[PDB]
């Protein structure tokens, strides 16, 4: 896997080049914005259980067919595995936030996932919905002005939202 | 690629765990250290040409047989001298990658894996590269923690060649 | 026991490697973070009794059936109330260990492993402990990064109970 | 394994106690002395190859019987394994320096080691000698006044020396 | 799915063996026991509604906070009461499946796998379901071996929740 | 795998339903007809070696090309593996008879089997023939009036024949 | 492992003998007493969770040092493992009851157990106490006159008690 | 040793499970079947001598070369005839063990494991033992379910020799 | 297929190694031995018919019950006699393959794998084939090292049938 | 795998035939030409390192894009793996020379190889070039008149060249 | 230790097999080759001193910096020259062992395992030993198959250093 | 493992010495006596089944207690394992004959063997007897004057006898 720094190094090596002054500057900004990234990760992670449980409850409320008998999330085994998948996705999304790059999310979570759901009979569109719910909740928690040094994290929330959208696209 | 950030994730993922404070702290140390690392990477990049040129001659000086013995492995021909400088450039460039990435990953991946094989197959003496690296260490003009950073990755390469 | 320091070593040892700058940086982040962690651990220790006492009542308040239903699992007897306060003390003490150690190790080892089993066997509701933990979070009187530290391990426990 | 901080927590938990004001203070000193510890680790690690090779050369010079035919370090396989062991010991000693505790050294390096050498025919007394040589070299490199902010690291060198002595005792 | 019949086959197939008398006897015991199991399954099915209704109230009676505390996990709203009755129906229906199948398979598969996770995630107390199950056991009106059959699977569920 | 009882439970759970009075009755008939099922299984199993050996001999007599050099059942290894496959099929067919359901036969024997023979060069049509021979023999042995309490097992023989036909279809 | 029937066969084979008329008679009694054995197993098994939890609670009440900090059953991991061991023992004791022979208990539970506790620091005397508590509870539940066809199960309770005593001896 | 009872336990223990009704039913089938098995074992034991004697001659009859060809593997000497009768006794005795134990375990353990090796090493024809076993099957004088029991283990041996 | 040549390669390839003198020597021994092996293979091929015919009768002679007992496994019918001669031909032909290939590979592959199974399933006595093989050994008319070669593979077959 | 002798036996068995007089003669020629085969194998093997290193150097000289940054043989890992593949191919080609048959080369080296390079982005055409260079060098070394009993090995060199061409075709 | 004989056994033992003709042939090739191998081993032993002495100088000639550069790895001191000659002696002695043993085993075991490590750790150039080995090859004065034998193990060493 | 040649090399390397003229001569004798060694190995191996079966029969005839019920070689499993062990020993003895050294026999067969029999209840004295019977038979077959070029193999038979005696000592 790559983080944002290794990502740049990997691009530069493919060219056989030293970093340009513009790339140093970029990467120095990343470092300067580091605290905010750590807050986002902390906040989302510290609230992982409620993000998932609240998003599950919302999903099943909007799509009760998933938990009707015969439904894909009916029985505790299928419920447990569904909740699990929501946990897994949120986990890799937070890794991605830490790294500032999606390679861990793409490589270790998102690849083969659509095909996997297609084989099981799990409706990917429903998964996408659950991811979006977690997204909205993750971002409200991460971007909460209370109890934190005031500043703008908008760029970061955009990036974060991007990992969630990416994940939702991968399954939908 | 091995960086403080990817190590932190790898540790969490290995256990099926969300990131904990345990790991965020590691990444914070990386972010704080980056100021010194980035200084070093910039200075080494800015001065790369003279460092490479000086390093090449330091090798030829210590091992003058490399400039006179016949053989594609030696720098006794223009093409051999060009390959030698290229290689030294490689090492220096990898140091700068390690500094930017905050870890050994780039050098591990791009340079150290396969190194002994390539050196033994093409009859290149590790001692040559070590001299080049010792020169760079001696003459990079860094002080304080920027020098500690540059030297840690230079000595890492030296260790890998020993 | 999982700490930033033991994680750093574990990562190196897993690969048969000497420590690299990659890991020293992680440990440095730990050392720098320790100032905030230690503040938090001290304040929570100094104020432990009132936190525990307040936390117990916050539970009884939210779940008053715990003070009236008959049963060894409830706090409807003096002995039950004493076990409840002891447990809350345990949680708080583990938070402080996590802060001192710079990681989740103590709580993982001493408290979380086996937790679901013990809760299910002795008919203890996780929701009880979560309320206790929410109280402690609300009332520990820390601000700034000392509070961020305390809260990260408190929320970790909350997550483990959810 | 334990580091110095977990070591204290483990002792405290065995008693069921919160940390005392004296223990916080101690552990805060450890933190305050952290940079020096990182320098020692860096320095010893950065010079690992020469510490080992110079110590090997010194050993075989003083005990040529080890590399005479029949000798325990004769043949390249036995030489390689000897050098390796010196590498391994130095490695775990540096882990121990980082952790401020020997549990990693004891648990993962030193236990079973005497018995292992006794079974192979490897003279432990010779190993001890090699460890002591590495010790002297490690400490001269770690405690070199040149190129570092001046201060006293004597306590640390004592601790470091202690891990090396420990290792040498374990095999001798 | 685990039944005396599938266990018998699994044992033979695990060893690459044809069925032996060893296994046919097991299946015969199943066939003979089926008379008692089927009686029980029929009576519990016929009386399911009153059992479920009675069981729900037995829970609300023992744990009246479940009908008053605010929260989606409680039966303090019409929707919560409906989910509670549904769940109890689930348990009862699984008992009847176990009886028809002659084994724990259906309950294992459809209900017990994932049970602790779901209970902990949605903040459902195992003790609630146990009370429901104790009611059903007390009031199913079976005697003789039909009751022994029903009770074995009811107590199995109780054990799984303990 | 499923037996006939679990099969019904699985269908009912997919609907979220309790069993109907008609389904109890059906399943009670199955139980009432249990002894006959045990006899069939016993009888076929007790004669497994001759069913297979007699069916092999008949096959090779009718298709001598299989045991001519070059033939798919030529050499003892290929012969042994052929006999083996006949053993395997008969085994899973008897499991299926015991269970009153083919899921074990389908899942653990019949799936991938055609593709497997196609890859090896084994003529599936020949396998089908061997299965049919075993079928005729299995049923004559199972439905032998001698030495057993008189009654009608015709339904059962139909079912049994069905598993064999199924198997033969799967490879042909 | 052996059951009571295989136990007799194994003794007879060692002598090269057919069963005597006395041994058939014995074994026929075992069969005749089978229902009672099935009731005991059912009853103890059906109440496994309360037998264990009630016995644990009683143990810790009588030996609070086990759950004081430092204590062998202090921390949830050590508690969980203790409860587990009580579960394991009860499980193998019930296997033994079913088999009418202790070989499964001896072979798969009891052997190496003392040495195991001795190595961990787990006080075997305490384990023995927990086993005895489970014994008293298991037998009261198994031998409860209510809700069962009246008869004498005294011999059986003696046998059952014997497996529990055996287990307690093995660790004490 | 494989019996319905040890299979039942093995199935539970393999999964770390307490016994369930699933298994108790198997054991009950064993207990009920034991009446037929025990009848059979008794009759075969009581009549063992004449069965063995008759079985030996049935072999010699079908394969008279076994009584005339020179060779330690044949029954052409008194000692060979004695070994043959002993072996037949063995088979019969194993049948009776299988009946008492309610399963194939004794025969599997004491007789079938190693059987092909011993037969091939000592040049003993399986067809000889099969004839002996066919005789015993034909002439054991059992009817009803006692005969079904005896025959299932006799045919099991026949299968093992084929 | 197992030959001195494929063994030599297998040994090298197993270790990721180029062939060494260690292996070339083995192959040279094979090449030198081939003169004796090829003599033997030629003589056995040239004389195959009379060897097979003589071998068949040697069997019928030693085991005359094989020509008279009713049964598809016996040579009591024209078709049975034809299968017997075919089989003997098979054995002889395999011997010649072993000689040409310089090793047991062909016999291992084409004949020995599955042999016990086929013999036991079709009720064929190994002792029959051994007699055939003993005849061939006695009467192949080879001397010197050509006979040592033929006999080594014939005795190999005999061993495989024992 | 097969050698030239087993190859003939395998063809003969498929026909159920004894070897003809023509086949014995052929195979006797093979034996008679054995020494030359052993020389070729010895010579190529004894010079394996220079054949590979000289062929690598020639390749990169003619296709410098392979070792430009971004190039498929750029970085030491990719270089090492390339050299390795050249080693592997030469190794299996020499096995093939020893065996007088390509089955080892085809089975264990050449199958899946094109697909493997296609998946990695390794240009097969370049591999083919390296194989051809090794071929020319292998044959000059094998067919060197100096230091060996004079005779004609032309047939053998043709065969050898055939294995190399085969290998180059398999990847190109 | 790897010899044609131990390879032959290893191949048989790996498969639980008795030795077959397949292996005896390999060993015979070894026995026949031994005449050439033993000639070579004797001549190299008899002439070892002059070969070693000549080989050392051939190195110093090709790499004269080895006699002048300061460093324990060089032959610029009496002690360094003595270590160099010792090492060359080692190589030559290993060649002779390989010849006596009929395979690479001794050199593999005593010299090649660990070789790259030792060379890299002590800063010894493989190219030095190769020159020594090339000298020995050029000047051992063997012809015919004795030279083919010596050269196969010398080139094996050269390959191991490349 | 070692053969006689490697054995000498190993002794010489331990001394750091070249082979002496006496050692070359010795080893040349070994080579000169090679054919006889190959005959012995061939002969014993070619008769492996009868050596074992005849030795088993002789053993059980002299010690009928081994095959009485209860006996260590009673039941086919125990018989099969006994015969097996006789096969195994003979196998390793023949390896030893080929190698001209017992290291393969000692290392891979004989070590741990006494302890193994002691743990099982297998009487080692009986094993020794079976080994001696095989010895007498192996040597009569190996040293049979018929059908072989006349010469003296007495030294070899002594050596062979030595491996068998060694084996018998190891278990007795
Ligand atoms: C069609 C298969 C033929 C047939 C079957 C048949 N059997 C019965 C009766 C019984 N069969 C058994 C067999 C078993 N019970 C077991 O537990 C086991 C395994 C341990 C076996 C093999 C038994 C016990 C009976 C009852 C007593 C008896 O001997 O009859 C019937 C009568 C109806 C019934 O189901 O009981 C029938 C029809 N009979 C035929 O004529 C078919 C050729």
């Amino acid at each position: 896997m790559l983080d944002a720094f290794a990502k740049v190094v990997a691009q530069a090596d493919a060219r056989g080049e030293f970093l340009t002054n513009a790339q140093f500057d970029a990467l120095s900004n990343l470092v300067k914005e580091g605290n905010k990234r750590l807050d986002a990760v902390n906040r989302i992670t510290s609230n992982a259980s409620t993000i998932v449980a609240n998003a599950a409850r919302a999903l099943f409320a909007e799509q009760p067919q998933l938990i009707q008998p015969g439904g894909n999330a009916y029985t505790n085994r299928r419920m447990a595995a569904c909740l699990r998948d929501m946990e897994i996705i949120l986990r890799y999304v937070t890794y991605a936030i830490l790294a500032g790059d999606s390679s861990v999310l793409d490589d270790r979570c998102l690849n083969g996932l659509r095909e996997t759901y297609q084989a099981l009979g799990t409706p990917g569109s429903s998964v996408a919905v659950a991811i979006q719910k977690m997204k909205d909740a993750a971002i409200a928690i991460a971007n909460d002005p209370n109890g934190i040094t005031p500043g703008d994290c908008s760029a970061l929330m955009s990036e974060i939202a991007g990992y969630f959208d990416r994940a939702a696209a991968a399954v939908a | 690629m091995k960086t403080p950030i990817t190590e932190a994730i790898a540790a969490a993922d290995t256990q099926g765990r969300f990131l904990s404070n345990t790991e965020l702290q590691a990444v914070d140390g990386r972010f704080k250290r980056a100021v010194a690392s980035m200084e070093a990477a910039r200075a080494l990049t800015n001065n790369a040409q003279s460092l490479i040129d000086g390093a090449a001659q330091a090798v030829y000086q210590k091992f003058p047989y490399t400039t006179t013995m016949q053989g594609s492995q030696y720098a006794s021909t223009p093409e051999g001298k060009a390959k030698c400088a290229r290689d030294i450039g490689y090492y220096l460039r990898m140091v700068t990658y390690c500094l930017v990435a905050g870890g050994t990953g780039p050098m591990d991946e791009y340079l150290i894996a396969g190194l002994s094989e390539i050196n033994s197959t093409f009859d290149l003496s590790p001692s040559w590269y070590i001299e080049a690296l010792k020169y760079i260490k001696a003459n990079h003009g860094l002080t304080g923690q920027a020098a500690v950073e540059a030297n840690a990755y230079i000595d890492y390469a030296i260790n890998a060649l020993s």
